[PDB]
């Protein structure tokens, strides 16, 4: 029982720290570096990132924050605050009353079934083609922020990002996609330096950096023919300088054979082959990305080819708008406009690394919505919710797995007792009047943030969408059964 | 948390009640400061003999003697209920509720509590005093204490109550059952199959008298002296004193004459049994014999008082005046060899109904014949509360009784708004001590029994009224046995003195303990 | 907590230790030093235990349990709080494995009420099959005799023990009123039985060669005062101024003396016994009645002079009644052992009577009186109780090897600690071969091998090592003593296991 | 340091016994894991007991012998390795405890080894090959407790009985009569034609693929037909696509084409697929061509028709398609309307003793978890039947052997009946873990499985009954007594005799040691 009692004391002396970083009116922390430095930001994950452990206990919810971060924005100390909790409020049934862990654990199990259907009862539909309705949604992780004045480009920034890569497609046949969006590699951010955020606009296609061989090329292409290879063109290796010359000739006039407007290398561009085909009309770009011909052969439909004789007759320049060589930012660009590409500008390097993160949790809200059309009440109105609820499941839940039900009960009810507790009225009268409001009025009165006092939510929606609710108890009841699972503690090799 | 620390000392005394009640319970050493070994089930003995400093602990103490001297069960009640209510409190501490709202919570609860009593009640008894009908009453309270001696001593202790119990009804003036009217006794060998009931107290003095017992009339004359026997002297000193041996023949035959007399109108008027308080003469032998009189000698004073109260007999300071009003009747006086040594008995036939009797206990074990006696005393308690005060009615027991108040008083909780919700609720749940116990003694599982036990009280029936069940109860079987017995099967239930009494002495307990945030002391 | 009831098996394992080279009549005697700086030795495990004094509570229960043991029946002290502390050890690595302690004290209940219906079904009731009426407590006695230095003298020895318990009425008898009066020197097998009581013969005092041996029918008479001239204490102080009175008043004090003193030869009693020494007085003016006096007699030898001739004691010599005078058949004052030894002969109406014995030592001839009191309890409750059961192993293994098939048909937590309670009765015939210095690990597995045969009979052999049947053996116990061993071992130990917590109050 | 006597015999258990407690609540299913870290600060969780044992550190030298106990435990069986330390722990905890009854401990070792070729000989008198494989299947609550966190494990009931009836019949001789279960088999396709309640069970393999033109029967040569495996297309051949061609390959792919014809076979599988030259000719001979063939599924043919797969065939500059050397014997190929699902079934041919099973669901999201779950549970029994006989497991072989060996004992009477007893009770260690991790009473199901094989062993030797049902188990999830047999769990029988033979010898190792010195 000694290492029962220490996953418990490591997972709540972590938690605990962080209980007061939740919400827009959360406590500053101060944390102490050997080295003589502080640390003022109240951020929960720039602060426990710093903090050196000892006990795994807590090296499991640092890894657990970092995934939920890739899921959610937003949300990272309710996720620990709800994790925490339900162990804590499992300490006097495992430890004293004696009570087994698998039967804790078995309990959990069909707990969580229980929470998520309370919350999409609870939940309201939202129209995802609305794009005045996405505003107030993304607004969340706007307000308090730099990006406040620009929201009306920023949102649009943000809306026309996942509408390249989202497909909106159902049936009984191939089953439901449930809207699969992948934000790393398609929407992934360029930062330009200079411009104006006003003109900042969303490029659907891919944009390389590398300039051009020859600095005077033709501005606009009408139909641009693109070609990918992998083998540089340059003298092979088994009165010199006739074969060299004829050598690479000979393999630029194998391209040259369906006479392509625009020729892409993957490797460097020797000095003879670019002589060779600048009277040929077209365009040469040296040192191309392996990853990146993934993505261009998409926006383009060239065929990748290894060998220079390899190149198949089915390449074709179809599908591509313009070619453009202008340069923006005193940087020769290049435009070949399922991928998008989104192109950021600013006043300084400090504007451009500013609203990287900002725009990152600004389209994680969005990308939550496009999971499912529902939403769920903030300001702990959806915690107190569920746990009004699962009071009144309990008439046919006797058996021993009631014992540790009503655990998750009172772990509902923390996360609208530390916004009480910084906003600094009574958490004893506030959370008995809560509850019974609950069990007599509607399920969407939550609790203000600024004022403190049981407010309706008609006033100040503060609309979060259900993947943050589902996210927060899905990894609850994991973490609560991954240090519930370990009884022991060896250490050795 | 001062508050905390002092509930503390009392977890460690908790621990203590929690292997005494039950059957299955746990008896614990106590070694007097005499040297003297002391092991008993109720715990009022150790609380006795344990002196007590720190104030949390000392309210049980006192809290202990308000149910003992009322009540002769419900010890064990009192002392593990209130200290389950600090217990369970341990959680509004915590969370900031200040002990003034606590207690606030459990006013409220206490009210609501005790007004459900008056619906538990199931059955009720006519007050008939049959021997069938004592032993429902008597058999739950030879329980937690012996065990083993359940059935054996419930036709004991039943035969003597009917004997010193008038049977009368609407008449509350006079009082009735004092607690000397029994007396135990007890004697080493034979068995407990052995055991009789005396309805008269037994004397274990010798007949030293030649007349070892009386004739077959009705209605014997017993006379109680206190003067001891002697000839005739002034009540104030009158010591006899010798000078000369010529005296010595007018003291022998002074005595011979005026003793003769004296009892010579003492046969007459039908007194066949004389009581010396004191010592008597080697003359007053003489002549009692001769005219049938037995001699009976009691020099306790404290068994002359008991004698009063059965045949209306009173002690007379002085000797020689034969007062018919302070005669006493006797229907039957003879000699029975009790262990293997005679004695002389009392005891009486059809007539002169008797306000005392005795019961002869036989053991093989003294040791274990002691605990068997103070059992069978503590048992005499508990039927004082079957008198006029609501001694009728009855509630289930076994456990049946807190685990029915949980659903009560949790159904208020939520209905009543306001703070006091969070001491209702948790006021209810300090009730789970009860069936905890009864299951950790009988070696029963706790996530087994206890969790099953709720689904019997939780029905749905299609109608306004709780029914079906009223007979489930916890299981004391030391066997392992599928399910759990009923109330009807061992009618097995509490009384109504005992819960009720027992809850307004568990909130003012904790009340006390709870209203104390520091303490005041002074040098000695 | 746990800790009390942990610390409560060691104190009973500690009792039980020091009882265990005391079990059987071949085993070691423990060492006691009371107090009152007197050497007691003793195998018996009542007087074990009253000596001690052990202030632990729980190993004064062991010590009170042995009481009862010795009150009802007297025999077995010693193996009733080996069998009672043996389930300490067994339920101890239960305690460790959550097993509550009233399940284990439960299956002890209906272990022993099976056990007790299986000992009526082991007892035979026999008296004249097979075996006549003189031979029948013969044979009995020669078995507690066996292995010991009188096995060679035990032919001479079984006719005095027979007829010692044959002397006293069949209905009622105690050990007690059989006295026994060590003689040192002489040969053992030269010892002989006496009807009547005989006492140390403490007399110091001159005046010998007179007051003959050889009496017909002397009449006895307690003595309370004392006879000689001069007191013990007191005097009388008289001062006189003549010479004449001063020997005068050497005959005053001699003639308040000779007033009681010349009352007893109106009695008319030669035998004299008085707890106080008699002077050279009382002895020369007898000398020529030829009545016989002795002093300095202990209180418990006039007890059963009492109940020998029926006599009485008076205060004075003049208010003595004739009827409290009693006589014996024969009275011979025997030189055996360098001193003169007074007996009494020929009582018809004496309840008491006394065996002599004879040895090379005086501590050589207590271990022969010791190793007869086993043989008397032997012979006493075979006219007594007439069931009896086989012992010396017999019955031990067959209790144990019932329970562990009953067993097979209980189901849950009962039926291991009836298995463990049957693995507790193990001890008892482990320790009698190891106290006998044979080998415990052969002897336990071989004597399973024919117990498993369906003979119930089978024992140890206490006088060679092997397996076989005690009935040869003619080891013999009642049952009654098998019956109260496992009821009192099984009550002794439920209230030990049942103190959760030991409380003592200094003052 | 020198240390002798009974000093070091109690180390030893010491040492041994904080080792042997770490895998023990990890054993069974129901077991839990633990984490390991190590001086770096890293760690890792595990729930199988080998790898916990592999990076365990043992500081004393006496606890290293179990160390490599777990290393050739898993070079035999490989799975166990967690019972075998619990074995040896009580065995070392027993034989301290005579140490105070004066027994030498080689008695005490001699008795273990007595005992353990008894036991040998009495686990071929009970158990025996698989058997109540017809009428019912004992097999299918190994894959509904797997499958019971997923959709199909509500409709698995019906499922089971169609996953365990297919391994019956994949059993074939492999090499010269070799008769074992192999590990790849059963092809599992999609269905989203109708509920899964409908799924049908298809006798043989079926192949999935589609046709060209519908001018085409789509059942011919009922009798015998002969499928020929091609992997190049029968298009025109292509030269090269880099090449400009600035101014015989329909001559050579057409050749071969009149040696198909000529050959008989009625079946052709292109993996590059089938001209439209080529199709019409297949449509006067009653041909069927299938297009885009997979690679994976002509390599599986070729070895249930009899054929063999070819890339391409050249034989010294030679152009044919070898006429009967790669035609196999295929009884009929028909194509039916499935109702919303195109396959290519193939029933009977020359030697197959393959099956096949077609899931059928709501939607494809579905059918991919049914497909995965299929796998991990067929696994399972794949290894389970392997073994040609298997034992079951929940305490049966612990608690026989406690009566067996009880009465076995009073052979000698004299010295190993003392350790035989010990031997025998020291295996209820295993059935008493068990339960301690299912949150039921180990005083309880333990005791009570004890009473049962106690009076139905006692008519077993006598050759005469009259209702005996051996293999009492423990029910970990309903904590009750139930039939193995009737449940269906099964084990290798060759784990526990090297399971058993193993923790003997570590045991013997440790008692022999009277002296460590350490310098």
């Amino acid at each position: 029982r000694q290492a029962q009692i220490s996953n418990i004391t490591a997972a709540k002396a972590v938690a605990d720290v962080i209980r007061t970083c939740l919400g827009p009116k959360a406590m500053l922390k101060m944390l102490l570096d050997p080295m003589g430095g502080l640390v003022l930001t109240n951020d929960g994950h720039a602060i426990l990132r710093e903090i050196d452990v000892a006990h795994p206990a807590a090296k499991s919810m640092l890894e657990l924050s970092r995934t939920q971060d890739e899921e959610v924005g937003d949300g990272t100390t309710t996720v620990i605050i709800l994790a925490g909790e339900i162990l804590a409020q499992c300490a006097p049934y495992l430890i004293e009353k004696n009570i087994h862990p698998v039967i804790i654990i078995q309990a959990l199990k069909k707990a969580l079934t229980d929470a998520l259907e309370v919350i999409k009862q609870v939940s309201k539909p939202v129209d995802v083609e609305n794009d005045a309705a996405m505003k107030k949604l993304i607004q969340a992780s706007i307000g308090t922020k730099y990006v406040i004045h620009w929201s009306e480009k920023m949102c649009e920034l943000a809306l026309d990002a996942v509408k390249t890569v989202r497909k909106d497609l159902g049936q009984t046949v191939e089953g439901e996609p449930n809207f699969e969006i992948d934000i790393k590699r398609y929407v992934r951010v360029e930062k330009i330096p200079g411009g104006d955020v006003l003109d900042s606009r969303v490029l659907k296609g891919v944009l390389l950096n590398k300039d051009v061989v020859h600095p005077k090329m033709s501005r606009h292409i009408e139909n641009p023919r693109v070609v990918l290879l992998d083998c540089p063109l340059e003298y092979k290796k088994g009165r010199i300088l006739q074969i060299e010359e004829e050598q690479v000739q000979l393999m630029c006039e194998q391209i040259l054979a369906v006479r392509p407007t625009l020729v892409i290398t993957e490797k460097g561009v020797s000095d003879l082959a670019q002589h060779y085909l600048l009277k040929g009309g077209c365009s040469v770009l040296r040192r191309v990305k392996k990853s990146d011909n993934n993505r261009i052969a998409r926006v383009t439909g060239a065929t990748i080819v290894n060998r220079v004789e390899d190149l198949k007759e089915s390449d074709v320049g179809t599908n591509c708008g313009l070619f453009k060589v202008e340069m923006i930012g005193d940087e020769y660009f290049s435009f070949l406009d399922k991928a998008c590409t989104i192109m950021l500008r600013g006043g300084s390097k400090d504007i451009l690394n500013e609203i990287d993160r900002n725009l990152q949790d600004a389209m994680a809200v969005a990308r939550n919505v496009m999971l499912s059309p529902s939403l769920s009440p903030g300001g702990g109105a959806t915690e107190m919710a569920v746990s009004v609820k699962l009071a009144e499941k309990a008439k046919q839940l006797e058996g021993i797995q009631q014992w540790p039900y009503q655990a998750v009960a009172d772990a509902m009810e923390c996360i609208p007792r530390t916004l009480i507790q910084n906003a600094g009225g009574d958490p004893i009268r506030l959370l008995s009047q809560l509850r019974a409001k609950h069990a007599q009025g509607n399920f969407t009165t939550g609790i203000d943030g600024d004022k403190g006092k049981i407010v309706d939510m008609v006033s100040y929606g503060i609309w979060e969408p259900e993947v943050i609710k589902q996210q927060s108890v899905k990894t609850a009841i994991e973490s609560a059964c991954l240090l519930l699972r370990v009884d022991d503690i060896v250490s050795g090799v | 948390g001062q508050i905390i620390k002092s509930i503390a000392a009392i977890r460690e005394l908790h621990q203590m009640c929690l292997t005494s009640m039950g059957p299955c319970g746990r008896n614990k050493i106590i070694v007097n400061h005499l040297g003297k070994i002391i092991i008993t089930n109720d715990a009022a003995t150790m609380l006795r003999e344990l002196d007590i400093v720190h104030p949390a602990v000392k309210v049980l103490v006192m809290a202990t003697e308000q149910q003992k001297i009322d009540m002769g069960d419900g010890t064990n009640l009192v002392m593990i209920l209130a200290g389950e209510l600090l217990n369970v409190s341990e959680k509004l501490i915590s969370m900031g509720l200040s002990a003034v709202e606590i207690i606030q919570g459990y006013n409220m609860a206490r009210k609501f509590t005790l007004k459900e009593l008056d619906e538990m009640v199931v059955g009720e008894i006519t007050d008939k005093n049959d021997k069938n009908e004592l032993l429902k009453m008597i058999k739950p309270v030879i329980s937690s204490k012996k065990y083993g001696s359940e059935d054996i001593l419930s036709e004991l202790v039943s035969e003597a109550v009917s004997h010193v119990l008038p049977v009368a009804q609407q008449a509350g003036e006079i009082p009735y059952f004092n607690v000397d009217s029994i007396r135990v006794v007890k004697i080493m060998g034979g068995s407990l199959s052995n055991s009789t009931v005396i309805k008269g107290m037994v004397f274990n003095r010798e007949p030293e008298g030649h007349v070892k017992s009386l004739s077959e009339d009705k209605k014997h004359k017993v006379a109680v002296f206190t003067c001891p026997l002697d000839i005739a002297n002034t009540e104030t000193k009158g010591t006899v004193l010798l000078h000369n041996a010529q005296e010595m023949l007018d003291f022998s035959k002074g005595e011979e004459k005026q003793i003769d007399a004296m009892m010579k109108e003492i046969a007459d008027m039908g007194v066949e049994c004389i009581v010396a308080g004191a010592g008597v003469g080697e003359l007053a032998l003489h002549y009692l014999n001769r005219y049938g009189i037995l001699v009976l000698k009691v020099p306790s004073k404290f068994e002359l008082r008991r004698l009063c109260r059965v045949c209306g007999a009173t002690p007379l300071p002085r000797l020689g005046a034969p007062t018919p009003e302070e005669l006493g009747l006797v229907e039957t006086v003879k000699t029975m060899e009790i262990g293997g040594d005679r004695v002389t008995v009392f005891k009486q036939e059809q007539g002169e109904i008797s306000r005392t009797s005795t019961i002869i206990l036989r053991g093989a074990t003294q040791n274990n014949l002691d605990d068997i006696e103070r059992a069978i005393d503590d048992g005499v308690a508990a039927v004082k509360g079957l008198m006029k005060p609501s001694g009728g009615k009855l509630l289930p027991g076994a456990g049946a009784t807190e685990i029915e108040l949980i659903s009560r008083i949790t159904k208020y909780g939520e209905r009543t708004p306001g703070l006091l919700q969070l001491a209702i609720k948790q006021f209810a749940v300090a009730f789970e001590v009860v069936p905890r116990t009864l299951a950790e003694t009988a070696g029963l599982d706790v996530n087994e029994v206890l969790p099953n036990l709720y689904a019997a009280h939780n029905v749905t029936e299609p109608g306004a009224v709780k029914t079906d069940h009223l007979y489930k109860g916890v299981d004391i079987d030391g066997e392992s046995d599928e399910g759990v017995k009923d109330i009807r099967e061992e009618n097995i239930y509490d009384m109504l003195a005992t819960k009720k009494f027992a809850i307004n002495v568990a909130t003012e307990a904790a009340t006390t303990v709870l209203s104390i945030d520091q303490i005041i002391m002074a040098k000695k | 907590g746990k800790g009390q009831i942990i610390s409560n098996i060691n104190a009973c394992v500690a009792v039980q230790e020091a009882l265990k080279p005391t079990l059987g009549p071949l085993g070691s005697d423990i060492l006691i030093v009371t107090s009152n700086q007197k050497t007691t030795i003793s195998n018996d495990g009542a007087t074990i235990l009253k000596l001690l004094d052990v202030v632990h509570p729980a190993a004064k229960t062991l010590v009170d349990i042995s009481r009862a043991q010795d009150a009802e029946v007297g025999d077995g002290t010693t193996s009733v709080t080996i069998l009672a502390g043996e389930l300490m050890k067994e339920a101890k690595p239960f305690l460790e494995e959550g097993i509550s302690s009233h399940l284990i004290m439960k299956g002890y209940r209906k272990a022993v009420s099976l056990a007790v219906e299986k000992i009526n079904e082991l007892a035979v009731d026999i008296t004249s099959e097979k075996s006549s009426g003189r031979e029948l407590l013969e044979r009995c006695a020669r078995t507690a005799m066996s292995s010991k230095l009188i096995h060679n003298n035990a032919d001479f020895f079984v006719k005095m023990c027979v007829d010692a318990v044959l002397s006293l009425d069949r209905n009622d008898l105690d050990d007690k009123l059989i006295g026994i009066k060590k003689i040192p020197g002489g040969a053992m097998e030269e010892s002989l039985f006496i009807n009547g009581v005989a006492f140390k013969k403490t007399f110091s005092y001159a005046g010998f060669e007179q007051q003959p041996k050889k009496f017909n029918n002397p009449k006895i008479l307690s003595l309370n005062v004392e006879l000689e001239l001069k007191a013990e204490k007191d005097n009388a102080e008289v001062r006189v101024e003549h010479v004449e009175d001063y020997q005068a008043i050497v005959d005053a004090e001699w003639q308040l003396i000779f007033e009681k003193l010349r009352q007893v030869e109106e009695t008319g009693a030669n035998i004299v016994l008085s707890k106080l020494p008699i002077g050279d007085l009382a002895t020369q003016f007898f000398a020529d009645r030829n009545i016989f006096c002795a002093g300095r007699v202990s209180a418990d030898d006039m007890n059963r002079v009492i109940q020998a001739v029926g006599g009485s004691i008076q205060s004075t010599t003049s208010d003595i009644k004739p009827e409290h005078l009693g006589t014996c058949a024969l009275f011979e004052e025997m030189q055996i052992g360098s001193e003169r030894y007074n007996l009494f002969q020929g009582c018809p109406q004496a309840k008491t009577c006394t065996l002599l014995l004879r040895g090379g030592a005086e501590q050589v001839i207590a271990e022969v009186e010791r190793s007869l009191h086993d043989a008397i309890m032997i012979v006493k409750r075979a006219l007594q109780n007439k069931l009896i059961v086989a012992g010396g192993g017999a019955t031990e293994m067959e209790v144990s090897k019932c329970l562990r098939d009953y067993s097979k048909t209980i189901a849950g937590k009962q039926q291991m600690i009836i298995n463990a309670f049957a693995k507790a009765l193990e001890v008892i015939p482990r320790q009698l071969c190891e106290n006998a210095g044979f080998d415990a690990i052969e002897i336990l597995n071989k004597l399973r091998l024919a117990h498993s045969k369906g003979e119930k009979w089978y024992g140890v052999v206490f006088e060679t090592e092997n397996i076989g049947d005690n009935f040869a053996k003619f080891v013999w116990e009642p049952a009654l003593v098998k019956i109260n061993a496992l009821n009192s071992a099984t009550e002794a130990t439920n209230l030990i296991l049942s103190v959760d917590e030991t409380i003592t109050n200094k003052g | 340091e020198k240390i002798s006597g009974d000093d070091i015999r109690n180390q030893n258990v010491l040492a041994t016994m904080a080792v042997a407690n770490v895998v023990k609540s990890s054993l069974g299913p129901v077991g839990l894991d633990k984490m390991l870290v190590d001086d770096i600060g890293d760690f890792t969780v595990t729930n199988d007991g080998a790898t916990i044992l592999s990076l365990l550190d043992v500081q004393h030298p006496a606890g290293k012998i179990l160390v490599e106990l777990a290393q050739q435990q898993d070079r035999e069986i490989g799975d166990g390795t967690t019972s075998v330390v619990i074995i040896a722990s009580e065995l070392l905890k027993r034989a301290n405890e005579l140490v105070k009854n004066k027994i030498h401990p080689t008695t005490i070792i001699t008795g273990f080894r007595v005992a353990l070729r008894e036991a040998i000989r009495f686990i071929n008198e009970v158990l025996s090959t698989s058997v109540d494989t017809l009428g019912k299947e004992t097999l299918i609550n190994i894959a509904k407790t797997s499958m019971s966190s997923k959709i199909i494990g509500a409709d698995s009931d019906f499922f089971s009985n169609m996953v365990v009836d297919a391994l019956l019949a994949v059993k074939t001789q492999n090499s010269k009569g070799e008769i074992k279960y192999p590990v790849k088999a059963v092809n599992v396709l999609k269905a989203h034609g109708k509920s899964a309640t409908e799924s049908l069970l298809v006798p043989g393999y079926a192949l999935n693929c589609t046709v060209a033109s519908q001018a085409m029967p789509k059942r011919i040569a009922g009798g015998n037909v002969k499928i020929a495996c091609l992997d190049l297309n029968l298009q025109k051949a292509r030269m090269a696509m880099g090449v400009q061609i600035n101014i015989r390959e329909a001559g050579i792919v057409l050749e071969r084409v009149k040696k198909i014809i000529d050959a008989g076979a009625q079946v052709v599988l292109t993996t590059k697929g089938i001209d439209d030259l080529c199709l019409k000719e297949f449509v006067e001979a009653k041909i069927m061509g299938v297009r885009r063939c997979k690679k994976e599924d002509l390599r599986r043919i070729a070895r249930a028709t009899g054929a063999t797969l070819v890339s391409s065939m050249s034989n010294l500059e030679g152009e044919e398609t070898f006429e009967s050397s790669y035609l196999g014997l295929c009884d009929e190929v028909v194509q039916a309307k499935f109702s919303d699902d195109e396959c290519i079934l193939i029933k009977g041919t020359s030697k197959h003793s393959s099956s096949s099973i077609i899931l059928r669901g709501a939607n494809d999201y579905s059918l991919d978890e049914m497909e995965r779950s299929l796998h991990d549970s067929l696994s399972v029994v794949k290894r389970t039947l392997e073994s040609g006989n298997v034992v079951p497991g929940g305490g049966c072989v612990e608690a026989a052997l406690n009566i067996y060996l009880d009465n076995f004992a009073t052979t000698v009477g004299s010295r190993e009946q003392l350790a035989i007893a010990e031997f025998a009770a020291a295996l209820l260690i295993i059935p008493k873990t068990l339960a301690v991790n299912a949150a039921k009473d180990s005083s309880e199901l333990v005791a009570k499985l004890r009473s049962y094989h106690a009076a139905s062993q006692m008519a077993k030797p006598e050759d005469v009954k009259r209702r005996s049902y051996r293999n009492y188990g423990l029910d970990l999830i309903r904590g009750k007594i139930v039939d193995e047999i009737h449940a269906g769990v099964l084990e290798p029988t060759i784990s526990k005799v090297k399971s058993l033979k193993s923790a003997l010898e570590a045991c013997v190792a440790i008692l022999r040691i009277d002296t460590m010195i350490t310098v």
